[PDB]
């Protein structure tokens, strides 16, 4: 049921870094377990991952640097609400 | 009331804003010529906007207390993830009076950036953002497209659109053409700049004053008053 989101403006996309947003009320301990499952499943498939940040307080989830090849796998993790590819913002 | 600014680095000791901005610990920017990486250039955008809000000679809310977070690099570029982590930093600071959060930046429509802004608005934070300078529908950009954020387009003295984004996602238009404000070229320098960032900073200054006079003023009441006085 989790969906993937990316910037519609192709020049502003930043593939390779993703915000994994977990369902509302997901506890910090579960966000850490979900990130650990992603890293282990990606390693079993021969991919390197790095957790850059763990979110808690505003939205639950984490920021991960990984190949976009892992998106189908990451979208199947049960606590995932949605995954968004990073993108650029600019001074107006 | 405090105005949080998520933007470039600031020249905090420029005479126009000296004493107003408490630079926070927050910095999350993407990687950075030598001329364009000098402090006077890195600091340009945020220093001008801190002046529009709080500046002694040219501020809308002269003397306002501000806090700055660095989410844009020397070229004015940031990421959705860095901006998100900055918004989380503000939420953590709030959990430990009224708050105005000024986001004078835009990217493409982002589900997570809109969701983070929505969570802050649900907690009682007043967020103000630039509509964007793409002569396009603001609903295609973020945080402009978030209904919980006050999205500000730019007009001139004759109420004509400055170009500015427009449409159903723009809550109001405010002055954004040739706005005189602090220039980081030198400690007493001033420069005129145009854009929806300047218009959003004007509205943040108006909001800060309204909230100082009426601390129990909610976002829903405030929003309609700002839209009316535009």
């Amino acid at each position: 049921t989790a969906t993937f989101h990316r910037c519609a403006k192709d020049p502003w996309r930043l593939p390779g870094t993703y915000v994994v947003v977990l369902k509302e009320e997901t506890h910090l301990s579960q966000s850490e377990r979900t990130a650990r499952r992603l890293q282990a499943q990606a390693a079993r498939r021969g991919y390197l991952t790095k957790i850059l940040h763990v979110f808690h307080g505003l939205l639950p989830g984490f920021l991960v640097k990984m190949s976009g090849d892992l998106l189908e796998l990451a979208l199947k993790l049960p606590h995932v609400d949605y995954i968004e590819e990073d993108s650029s913002v600019f001074a107006q | 009331v405090e105005v949080y600014l998520l933007d470039t680095s600031i020249q905090s000791d420029h005479r126009e804003i000296e004493g107003r901005v408490m630079v926070t610990d927050f910095e999350n920017v993407p990687e950075e010529t030598r001329f364009h990486r000098q402090a006077s250039k890195c600091d340009s955008h945020g220093t001008h906007l801190a002046g529009v809000v709080s500046g002694r000679d040219a501020g809308v809310a002269k003397g306002a207390s501000m806090r700055s977070l660095r989410v844009l690099n020397c070229q004015g570029k940031g990421t959705v993830s860095g901006t998100l982590i900055g918004l989380e930093f503000i939420r953590k600071s709030q959990l430990v009076g009224p708050l105005v959060v000024l986001l004078p930046l835009a990217g493409g429509y982002s589900r997570v950036l809109n969701a983070a802004c929505q969570r802050l608005a649900r907690a009682g934070v007043v967020l103000v953002t630039a509509a964007g300078n793409f002569r396009d529908d603001a609903c295609l950009y973020s945080p402009a497209s978030a209904p919980e954020v006050i999205t500000v387009g730019a007009t001139n003295a004759q109420d004509q659109p400055v170009g500015t984004n427009f449409g159903r996602c723009v809550d109001l238009f405010a002055p954004g053409e040739d706005i005189i404000g602090a220039s980081s070229d030198c400690s007493t320098c001033f420069v005129s700049q145009s854009g929806t960032s300047q218009a959003a900073a004007h509205v943040a200054g108006i909001a800060a004053m309204m909230l100082s006079a009426e601390p129990e003023l909610t976002l829903a009441e405030l929003r309609q008053r700002l839209i009316h006085f535009s």
